[PDB]
This record gives structure tokens, C-alpha cells and sequence, in this order.
């Protein structure tokens, strides 16, 4: 299915935020944005819906076409920071963080997110936790809340938060990814083969197989699944995961 | 012709390096240093002092780290060894679990870099969380698509080195030149073969306490830094003699018998251990059996193959993002 | 049987220099070191390395710098050599290098407590500026009452290195290993004889920035490095390959020819410059005249004695003033 | 400070003996030779070469043997080392009968002289019938008065070198730097030692094969030669390198373990042997055990020690004879 | 990589020359032995040496030699690099000239055959009357067509070593490497330089009999054992000192100055003459001017001129009239 | 071979000798040589006319052939040796003299000059004897003696010119070829057509630098060693080329 022709449901999309999942709300989101690509309002929508599906190679280039046209926007100098330090170019992350703020909730978020790009964790941990205290809602940092500790070898308690941001959103794929590795992180392989398949499934679930289902973020995505190869060494099955199917097996 | 290259020259472990390898080799050769800060200083640094026929070359650094450096892409043009030492020294009282995420990202974007250009070329590491390091530079060169598995190292040669110190000073004035030493290489997995040495051994429970220190040496000179670095020139110099084996087996002047961690195939099922093996013309060429060893030693040896099992477990499904 | 003595062993000057000393002792030797800070973090990472019949010892400093430090009172016992290299500020962080003074009490300090115990030894000066801070330890020397004229050296072999390297790296292929240097150890106040060597010359015009260049060489090395320290590893290599050259002397198994900035003992009016000498047992043996001197050099030269004598009167001054 | 007094040395062997001792000895080295014919052109020959303190003394004997001529005993003071390489041509030689008689009594005759004057010195035979010479060596110093048994060693060092290279033909590429030899210095009376050695050694087929071929490597290249000298060159380096050791010993900057055809104190049945042995500051230091042993070299050591035994018993037996 | 070829391995001459280059030569290489007689007495006594990775080949001759000998081809084949050392040296009577009669040819047909299997290998003359042989060899090599200007050499070391061992002696203690000689290799031709080397000088008187030593020296040797053989082992310590410099000149590890006496190529008036000459990857490469000179030295160098001169004509034109 | 032509060469052969150069004598003996494959005159005068000649390899295989006809022939043998002392062929050297002996190496060449002591004893007046001793000492590089031989040889039969040549030969090679050089002429005088003579005139004439002499001497040696129909020539051609080449260095010299 080549075709880009999608409907235009910008008011369900908004809608489906928080009560459906993120892949179908990232194509009509797209969708409705498409027609012209160069409005404020309709980048930064687009890197904000692109947060929570990880895509962040066009969320980034999404991020700075709407950066480049407006250095007063709150939101587009915001989504930057967390993008880029999980990746990398520490000093533009730095710059963009001092940009957002030189045009004056989000601060201590901030704050812990220079933390932890600097390798520094049960401390921005400890910001994030005294900052959620305050709003105790909006999911998408709880993830922060887990993924901050997760990496600080902790497991058990990023597990709780986790589980806290699935019941608001279910199509955050971060969550699931983040449980995904952490029970990959105690030798019990199905745990996180079981999680890992569930999220690809669903992500790439419904209508995103029609309309060039082909993404090349989706790359990013499909070796994903050859991490524990080295514990499913079937030749039957490690040669089918080069195509990414999932019909074989269908996650039982 | 033959070029040695240091990725990572300005540490505290470069510099001795570098001012060690710039003493023996071979005449005609050259050295590449590369580093993010530091990098002119220790070139017209080294570059005044009279060795008749090396030359001196250098890349500078970039701004903050940044992925796919281009000074270090075209730097590593026509390179015959690689050289990383490249890596976070030590932190203030936290053990090594801590250590791991910093160096395999640094190790895997440097290897990533590097094979780009000059696969063919050798690739010794010499970072600190070795067992669980070179399963990253194996997957990092399976991923890349080029991968020899008779060129890749990780040096060992400096608890054979502290074993052969001990029981050179317990039995004086009898001296013996090696010590082999086999498993893995970070806290346990070492053991010494005290028993394929020449010479009457002293005496059972004796060489216990030896067996202790040559496995606590390392935390022993930790805690004598008072916590402010880690053992900067032993390892500074094992390096370079090994360096210097390797590159002289690429010469073709010799073909020396060595014990490193090197991917195994054949005996003992752990994929990597470190088994005595002999350099030649092209990578290795024979690997050697352990050899008749004794039980005492033998459940050492089995414990050791299951804590390095899970080692490289660790060091294989890392793959850790979180975002 | 030589007990060598380095003090100091924790800077730039330090670590590295004593492991390039380590690996190539005579078999049969005793290292002493001794600082102010970091005393065992240095010895442990040399009480591991294979070789053996070379031990190691090492003695604390007091905190904070106290006089008279009985530590390296006791450990000052039946040495031979001594290599006095501590108290180094390396550019402190400042445009501004004066108050040598500093320098200058910081070795008095110990000198006098390391001649208290070993009157005969054989000492060498590797502190800057060695111009003024050799007659300065030759006035604490005196003001005890044992004091030797041939037993006290100064080490200016790093711009012996530096000319012979840029000669070399200008005609090729022919090789020189060595080139004479007199004058000083500082700015212009030092010259290289440029016509003593074999082969052809190069042409004035090419000769008279080559002698210019020998001359800046900390600025050359700083402004690369941008105000961080300055050279480290050249030093190093001077005072190894000194110091080499003295144990073997003191053994009786050579009499090589150095460059030493060492008294004249009633041949020139200047009672210190760099003047070639054969070292032999027993200290310095017999003094050897320049010989002949190009018109284009005799005026630098007299420059040369005309800026020794003033360093040589402020040194004087400086140590008359105290005690 | 050391002395070494060559004996013989305008022979075959004796001339290349001289000429590898001579270039290679270390600083502050006496070279004393002497010869019956011959020896003053030969000593003349080496004072052309190049050398830094190494001075060149020898003496001159008679056409007609003289018993005790004043001629050697001017040049026997002040000497420690006393390399003996004195023969008889191979071809007046025939029957083995009259070659014993005749080497047995210029033996006898050489170091009775050598040790009239100077009964602190190390001996080192090199003539032909060790096994058979050697005990000749202890009687005589035993009749003279004075007797040490960790100052009298004899050349086997040459088995060490057969064996070593023969392994290194078959198994490649792999190298070994020594390999130990037990028994005699007659064609049959060794045992190699292949037990010891690291790696996987080859089938029995082979190995019985290699072991006789080091058991006749010494006629075939006579065979080859026509009855003309009995290898020259060989012994000469073997002789030339364990004399070398001997020095280095006695002058303290090593203590090595060497196979040498020594006198046992009661490690072992034969009154002498060749065991490994560590030499230091006074000679043999500390004996060692044969250590473990196969069924084949098992079954070889009686037959070893029985023609030992009897070569010592027909030694002892022409002693005391003409005494 | 490189293959030696050693032509008369019977004599003294060849048989240490021989010894001393396989205990020498780097790892990997090939070594060649030929003569008429005794080729296997030296192929088996050299093949029981320890020194792993040396490969030997040999070829013996024929009776009455005939021309172009089939054993020296088949053996001279893939061959870097030639020794001529065959030729009988001087016997009583049989002047000067006769020898060149006897050698001349000795030495054409052993060159000839040498010449068309390898048109690329580099050549090395050690018999005298080398002032006169150089030229035969050349005008033997230049009727195939394949004369090469930069890969003929001949061995004349012998005389500033010499001159360096008789200077040392003298300004004792004071050590010099090596001192300048150029001219031939004659009584009257050698012209050293004293007035080059470091240091200053002795009396006007002693010196002129230092520089007459170095003229006759093989005259007292011969005085000294005129009954047989001269000086053998000598001339060998020259040859394999020369080799070695050409042997690392083809490998690229060194690239040294010499003073053998090669071809001038215009820069003197003479054909041939001793100069300063480096050698690289190729052979020859650059001539060094010989520099100043003093008094005396011209007045030497102004009568060798003319005696070599009259040598190269009583050399170069050879007719042998063929009865 | 411009001698096939003929159908009796042989009386060509018997009286070229003399009047004119050798060269085509040679010629007419391999032309009866080819067409008389059995007669062992005509080999044994082709094998001493190419000796005369001064072209030692083919004369040693037209000796060969000789020998092969008659193993027992007296010039073949004599003939044989002094062309192999002259290729360095030392073993075929012994062999031909141990077969002239038989016809009418420090071992060898021991026995060789004890036979030759012993021949000579018994035969005090024969000059083949004394030429043969005089041979040996060629071989042996003792010229002083083989000089005083060839006196001897050149008394007793005063009348030829080889022998005489082979005098002045032994003066060559001692650096004294001055006084051959009237010996050459003498030679000369007894034949004019004996290319050897003018050989070792030229080289005496190199020996004391008389570049021009020596040049055109050479030059004169070369045409008359064509046989003055060079196209026609067999044997000529294989070894002239090294002669040419001599001009070549001697030109070298100038």
C-alpha cells in the first residue's frame, strides 16, 4: 500500500492521545500535518505525538524544523532535550536546554534530564521523584521515573512507576520497552521475549501495515528483536526475524 | 609500512604508552595519536626527541563528544594495529557493575568507527571490563559485516606478570621467565597453573594466599590510592609489550607463543576464554589445549567457566537504551 | 650494587621517569622513593612488575611540608645517587612565573637534610632553572663543609636531544647521533656547535633559524598545550638517560662523554657554564676544552657568559640572604 | 676485576672459542691465553680489534712438552675462570685406547699446574672424554689438597643444543628455548627429556626415531668429514656460551639453572651426574631433583647410569697411577 | 626474504666469518655455504645449533674445478647476497704480483657464474689484493651487461678498525667509535684522518707513529707467525660487521654510513677510492665529500693517488696470454 | 665448410701449412675430415692445425675425434694437453698426458711430474718431452723454470716456430716481455703466419703501454683469424666474438 491518502481526524487524534494507541495516533497525526508541513503548531504537534512512538530520527528532524521558526516556543526547546540526550550530541543538548530557558513545572524535569545525561543517577532520580509529588499525573515523565533507575541497576523499583504509566496510555511504547529490558535483566528470557513481541505487535498493529508500512525508523525497531537470539537458537525462527513476520509463532 | 594507532592518548594510561612504545619500535615505523583534549600537547610533545626514523603524527579531538568523529575517520587511514585504551579511569568508590555502561558505549562507537575504514587491520583492547567488553567488539564487527575471528585480543598478560612476581620473590634465587594463567580476567576467572612451571613447587596451602593476591591486586592497589585512580603504569607497561608481540609477529621477525582472551572454537564451550595460543604472519594459527592440569585447580577452572558463562552473557544482551 | 634514589616521585617528572628508570637497572639494584604526597600510590604499581632482582622501597612525606622531615631522614641511609627532581609548579595557573624563590627554598630545604646523611654521593639537578639553582646547592654544599667539585652535576641533555633531533630531521638520510651544546640552560644564553659534526652543512640562512629554533622550545611546547602544564615526557627521558649513563659510570663499567652544566674549576671567568666532560669513576674526571669556535658563535657565546654571570650573582645573593 | 685464562686456544676449537669470548665479554675484562705453538701469532691477532678496556695478556711454551714449564704458571695469578680446550688431532687417534692414555695425562699435567698457585678458581673442561676427564679433574684436585665440589663444572651443554633444534624441525611452528638432558656425554649414555616441555608433543613412533638421532648425531657429521676433526664449531659455541654464564654468575648479575656434568652430594645414586643445578656469587648455589619422569626414559636411566657408573670406575681406576 | 651466499667455507677465512653470521642474522633468512672441498664437514657441524627459524643450504664441488661448476649454479639461485672470500692468502716467496696472477681468475669464473643467476643481487670482495680485484670483478660484470654502478662493494673495514683501536689506546680514557680512512687497502695507499675526530690531540711526534702503526700492521703479524696462516680470524670480524650494515640496508632497519671502497663516480679523480658513503634500500645512494684536510694528510693522499692509480692498471688489464 | 667443394683437400691442407695462414688449412682437413670420417691423419692434423690456430675448443673435439679413430696416436695425445692446460680442463689434461705417455690436485699433479722426471730421465734429448714438462709447469704457475724448458726445447731443434712462441709465452705471463718480444720476432722470422706470436706481442705491448701497437696488433690478429673468407668460416665465429671484445677493453684502456 503506497498510497499516502489518509482521512483527517485531527479532533479524534486528540482525543485518542491517552485512550488508544500511539501508532494509529502518529498516522493521522502525520496525516492531518502533511498538507502543509510549516506551521508551528503542526511541527511541534507532530514531535509531540512522535515522543511516545519511538521514531525519534524524524522526531528530531520534526523537533528542529519546528525549533528553526519560532526561539520563543516553550514546547519545541523542551522535547529536544530529552531526545537528544538519550542519544547523543551532549553539547547541543546543553545549548538547547539553556535556549529554553533564556525566553522567560517542566524545570525540575529538565534539571533531571541534564543529570542524566552526564551519567548521573539516584539524584535526578531523587528531582524527578520530588517533582512528580507535585503532579502526580501526565504518564509520560513517570517513564523518567523508572528509566532513570532502571539503568541505575535497580530493577524492582522502576518496575511499580511502569506499570503507573501503562494504566493511563497504553500505546507509550517506551514503558513496555523499558520492562521489557529490565526483565531481560534477571536471566528469565521469555519475560521480556513475551513484553518485546506484545509491543511490536501492537505498534505496528491495525492500520499501520497500510499506507507504506515500511518506515524507515522501523528499522530501529526490527532488530530489536534479535537481542536475545542467542537464547531462542533455532534455525527456524532466527532466520524468519530477518523479515519480521510474527505470524510464525504469533506470540504463543 | 607497519602503523600502530592508541585511540586515546592524553589519559593516564596513554601517555605511558605512548612514551613506551616510542623507546622499541622497529625502525620506519609510525605512530597515530588521537584523543579529544590533549592530543597536541603529547604530539609536540613527542615529536622532540631523538629516535632516527619514526614518525610522529596526530589527530586532534572535536568538540564534546559527538558520534562518527571525522578527524578519527580520516586518521585511521592505512593502520595495521588498533590500540584502545580509551576509557572512563575509575570512580569514587563504586565497584564495576557501575563502570560497565560508559565503557561499552565508548568501546562500541570507537570499534564502529574505526573498522569503517581498516578492517583488516589487528584490534587489541586493553579497557578494564575486559570478560564483558570484547563480546561488544565481536558483536560491533558481526553487526558492521567484516569480522576475522583469529584477529581480536584482550590483553591478560598482567596477572601473569603479578604471578610470576609472587613466586619469583617466594623462591629466590630460582627464577623462571612465565607463569601461564588461564580463565577470564576480572576478579575470579584468573587462575595460575602453579603446577606446568619447572622447578619444585614449596609446598600445598602455600600457595593458597598466592592465588588470593593474585586476584586482589588489583583492589589491593585501589585501596592503596585512597580511591583516587587505579593501577596507571603495570597496566601501562604489559600493554606495550604486548603491542610490541604482536606487531613484530606481523613483521614476521618472530612467532611467539602467548596467552591472551581470545574467541575459542573447538574446546572449552564458553565462546571466548583466554587459552594459550601462538601468533604468526596472519592473526593466530594454532590454538593450544590447556594441558594435564590438577583437580585442585581443575573445579577453579570449572567454577570460572561458569561465572565467565554469564560474563559475556552480560556483555552480549547489554544493548541498553532505555529511550 | 646501586642504590638510586629518586625524590619527588609523584609528578610529571615523577611517575614516568621512574618507570622508564625501572626497566633498566643492572640486575642486582635497590629504587627509594619519596614524596609529599603519593608515596604508596607509586610504589604499589611497581612492586608488580615481573622483573627481578630490583627492589623497591618507599618513604612517606609529612603534611603539610615540614622542615627537617625525619621520613627521608631514614630513608636517606646508604644511598649512592641522588635524583633530585620535587617541587615543581608547572605553571600554576598564572601569566605571571616569578617568586622562584619558592624553588629555590624547597630545595635547599631537603638537599641540605639529604647531604646531612650521604656526604659522598653523587648529586643531580633536573630543578629549573638549573642556571641559578646549581650554585645555590653548591652554597648550602659549602655551608655545611663537605663539598666536592666533581661529584655534583646538573642535567642539560634535553637540549642536546632537541638540537640533534632537528638537525637529524633535516638531512637525510645521514645520521648524527649526537650534537654538541654549551651556554646555559635557558633562553639564547644557550648555543649549539653546529661544526663539529661530520658531513656537510647546511647554508647560514637555513642554520641561524634551526639554532633559533633550539632556543624556543617551552613557549613552543605551552602554547600548544594552552597554558595546561608544558613539556613532561622529554624531561623524563633527559634525566633517564643521565642517570644511566652516571650508575654506569659509578660502576666502573663505562666512561662515556656528557654535556654537564658543572663548575669550570679556574679555565674560564665564569665559575659555571656547560663545558663537555668524561665521566669515569669517581665522579668527573677529566674537563674537556670546547676547541675550535666559529667568529659567527664566539659572540653568542659571550652573550651566553654574559647573562650565566648575572644568573649566577642573583643565585649567590638569593642564597647569601638566608641562612 | 674479572679474569678469564683460556688454555689451548691456538687449536680449533680454540681459535673460535677465543674469537666469540673476546668480542662479547663486558667492560674491565683480562683475556689471558696460551698455547704451545702457536700462541703468540694468535695472541697478536687479537689486539687489532676494537674494544673499550679489554686488555690482551699470554704466555708461550716449548716445542717439547715440559712438565710443569714457569711459562704457565706466570700467567696463572689473579685468574678466576679456566676454560680448558686442549686435544689431540683426530687422526693419530685411531683405536680409543691410545686417544684416553694420551688426553688423561695433559689433563692431569695442565690443571695440576693451574691449581699449584691458585686454588680458588673455577674450571671448566671442554676437552673430549668428559665423563671420563672430569673425574681425573676431582682426583687430582683432591691429591693436590684442596678440594670444593661447587667450584668444578664440565661442558654437557651441547646435548641441550642437539635436542632443542631436532624438536624444533618436527613440531612446528611452535618454539622452545630449552630442553632438559639426563646422563653421560657418551653417543648412547643420554636421555632427553621431553616429558618437560609444553605443548602436545608427538606420537612414540617419532619420538624414539628423534631420541635416536641425538643419540648418533655425533658420528655422522665425523662420517661426512672423512676421519678430519670431530666438530669443531659446535662445541665451540656451546663452550663459548656456558663459559659466559659462568662469568655472569660469579660477577653477580644473575643467577642462572644450567645442566652441567657436576658432582652430586647425595641427590642421586651416581657419585656424578649431570643434574640442573643454580650456580650464584660461590659457584653451584642449590641442587635440584631430576623431577617426574615417563615409563620409557624410566626404563633408559638404568642403563644411563650403569655405563655412567663404569666410565667412572675405569676413570678412578687409570687414576693413581702415575699420580 | 634475504638469502646470503658464503663462497669457501674451508679455510679460516670463511669458516668463522660463517659461525659468527648465523648466530647474527635476524629471524626468517637463508643461508648458503659453497666450496670446493669440506662443504658437508661445515653443513653438518652448523646445523646443531639452537637458533630457530635459520635455514641451511650447501653444495660441495668438483675435483679439478672445471668452469662454470654445476654445483654453484642450482645453489646461487634466489641469493641476495655474495661474499668472494675463496682465494688462498700469501705463502712464502710469490710476490705480490704473482698472487694477483693466482686470484684474478680464481676470482673471474666466480663471479661469472654468479652473475647470470641473479642480475640484481649485491656483491662483497674480502681476499686481498682487494685495491686490484674490485676492478677485475667490475670488468668481469660489465662484459654481461649487468654491471651495476650501486651494488659493488669491497670490505676494507679492517683498517680503520685498526686505526680506531690504536687511538683508543692512546688518549686513554677517552673513547672514540670510529675514525675516517680513505685511499686503498695497500702499505702505502691508506690515508687515515686524526684531524677529524673529537677531542684534542697529542704531540706532532707520537702521532706520526700512530699513523705508521696502521700501515704495516700485517707485516709483524706476519713477522709474528710467518711459519703458517696469517690473520684469519681478524678479517672475519671485519666481513661480518660489513654484512650485516648491507643485510639491514636491504631489509629497511638501518641506513648507516660506511667507508668501504666502492667506485668514486666522478667525485675524484681516481676510478676507485675509499670514501664516506650511505647506504639504503638500493645499495648505494650518496657519496660524502671527504672534507677538510690538514698538512700532512695532503702530501699522504697526493702519493696514494698515484700508487693506487698505478695498482688499478696493473689491475683492470688483465690478458693472461694463453700459452 | 668452403672446402666441401673439393674433391682432394687434402694435398690443399699438406701445403697451405706454410706458405699462408693456418686458418683454411684447418678448413681443408675438416672438409677431408667430413668426406674420410675414418682416417685419423686428417683428424690429428685438424686437431694440431687448430691448436696453431689458437682456437682450443674445437681442436679439443676434433682430438677427440682423433682418439676415438686411434686411442693410441701420438699427436693427438700431445696436442690434447696443451689445449686442455689452456681451457683449465685439468683432469682432461691428465688423461691426455697420462695417454701420450701411454702412447709411445696435488696428488695428480704429483703423479703427473714424477712421470714426466721419470720419461725425461730415461730420454734425456727429446724436445716433446721437455715441451710436455714445460706444460706442466704452466699448469703448475712455476714459469721461471717452464722458461728454461722451452730455452732447451728451442736449442735442440732450433728450426719451428711454436715452441719458441711458447717461450716467450712463459716471459708473458712474468711481466719480462720485452726480451720475447725479439723471440716473438725470431718466431716471426722462422714463420710469419702463426697468429699466436702476434697474440702475445699484443700483449706484451698492453704489458708496457703501447695502446696503439697493441691495437693494431690485435686488429691484425683478428683479420687473420677469419681465415680471410669470414663467411665461409665454421669455427671461427664461436670464440672470435670474446677476441673482438678484447680490441673492445684494450680500447677501454685508451
Amino acid at each position: 500500500n503506497p498510497y499516502m491518502y489518509h482521512d483527517k481526524p485531527m479532533e479524534e487524534g486528540i482525543a485518542m492521545l491517552q485512550l488508544a494507541n500511539m501508532a494509529e495516533a502518529a498516522l493521522a497525526f502525520e496525516a492531518v500535518c502533511q498538507k502543509e508541513p510549516e506551521n508551528v503548531e503542526a511541527w511541534r504537534r507532530l514531535g509531540t505525538t512522535q515522543a511516545e512512538n519511538e521514531k525519534d530520527c524524524l522526531a528530531i528532524i520534526a523537533l528542529n524544523h519546528a525549533r528553526m521558526l519560532d526561539p520563543k516556543d516553550i514546547a519545541v526547546h523542551a522535547a529536544l532535550a530529552v531526545s537528544h540526550t538519550n542519544e547523543h550530541n551532549v553539547g547541543a543538548a546543553l545549548q538547547s536546554l539553556r535556549s529554553w530557558l533564556l525566553s522567560q513545572p517542566q524545570l525540575h524535569a529538565s534539571l533531571g534530564v541534564l543529570h542524566n545525561l552526564s551519567h548521573r543517577f539516584d539524584e535526578a532520580a531523587k528531582n524527578f521523584r520530588r517533582a512528580v509529588e507535585l503532579r502526580p499525573d501526565d504518564a509520560h515523565m513517570w517513564n523518567k521515573l523508572g528509566a532513570t533507575l532502571a539503568n541505575g541497576n535497580r530493577p524492582q523499583e522502576a518496575l511499580e512507576a511502569y506499570n503507573r504509566a501503562l494504566d493511563i496510555n497504553p500505546g507509550y511504547v517506551r514503558v513496555m520497552y523499558n520492562m521489557a529490558v529490565s526483565y531481560s535483566n534477571m536471566a528469565q528470557y521469555p519475560l521480556a521475549a513475551k513484553h518485546i513481541t506484545r509491543a511490536i505487535a501492537l505498534q505496528a498493529g491495525g492500520t499501520n501495515p497500510q499506507g507504506e508500512g515500511s518506515r524507515i525508523a522501523t528499522r530501529g525497531l526490527w532488530d530489536l528483536l534479535r537481542m536475545t537470539l542467542n537464547l531462542m537458537d533455532r534455525s527456524d525462527l532466527v532466520e524468519a526475524s530477518w523479515q519480521q513476520d510474527l505470524t510464525p509463532f504469533l506470540r504463543e | 609500512m607497519v602503523n600502530v594507532a592508541v585511540i586515546g592518548a592524553a589519559g593516564g594510561i596513554g601517555q605511558s604508552l605512548s612514551l613506551l612504545l616510542l623507546r622499541e619500535l622497529p625502525f620506519g615505523s609510525t605512530l597515530s595519536l588521537y584523543d579529544v583534549v590533549g592530543a597536541p600537547g603529547v604530539a609536540a610533545d613527542l615529536s622532540h626527541i631523538d629516535r632516527a626514523g619514526i614518525t610522529v603524527k596526530h589527530a586532534a579531538g572535536k568538540l564534546p563528544p559527538v558520534p562518527r568523529d571525522p578527524a578519527l575517520t580520516e586518521l585511521a587511514e592505512g593502520v595495521d594495529v588498533f590500540v584502545i585504551v580509551a576509557g572512563v579511569p575509575r570512580k569514587p568508590g563504586m565497584t564495576r557493575d557501575d563502570l560497565f555502561n560508559v565503557n561499552a558505549g565508548i568501546v562500541m562507537d570507537l570499534v564502529l568507527t574505526c573498522a569503517s575504514v581498516s578492517p583488516n587491520a589487528c584490534f587489541c583492547i586493553v579497557t578494564n571490563p575486559v570478560n564483558s567488553t570484547t563480546p561488544i567488539a565481536a558483536q560491533t564487527l558481526r553487526k558492521i559485516g567484516v569480522y576475522n575471528k583469529n584477529k581480536l585480543l584482550g590483553v591478560s598478560l598482567l596477572d601473569g606478570l603479578r604471578a610470576t612476581r609472587f613466586i619469583n620473590n617466594a623462591r629466590h634465587p630460582l627464577v623462571v621467565p612465565y607463569v601461564p594463567v588461564v580463565g577470564g580476567h576480572s576478579d575470579v576467572t584468573i587462575v595460575p597453573l602453579y603446577s606446568q612451571i619447572p622447578g619444585p613447587l614449596p609446598d600445598e596451602s602455600t600457595l593458597k594466599e598466592i592465588r588470593k593476591r593474585v586476584q586482589v591486586a588489583g583492589t589491593e592497589v585501589v585501596k592503596a590510592k585512597a580511591g583516587r585512580g587505579s593501577a596507571t603504569l603495570s597496566m601501562a607497561e604489559a600493554g606495550a609489550r604486548f603491542t610490541m608481540h604482536v606487531v613484530k609477529a606481523l613483521m614476521g621477525l618472530d612467532t611467539p607463543m602467548v596467552y591472551a582472551y581470545v574467541d575459542t572454537d573447538g574446546e572449552h564451550e564458553c565462546p571466548f576464554l583466554a587459552m594459550p595460543v601462538v601468533l604468526g604472519k596472519n592473526g593466530i594459527e594454532r590454538r593450544l589445549p590447556i594441558g594435564p592440569i590438577t583437580t585442585v585447580e581443575k573445579e577453579m577452572l570449572e567454577e570460572a567457566v561458569g561465572v565467565v558463562k554469564k560474563n559475556i552473557a552480560k556483555g552480549e544482551t547489554f544493548a541498553r537504551s532505555k529511550l
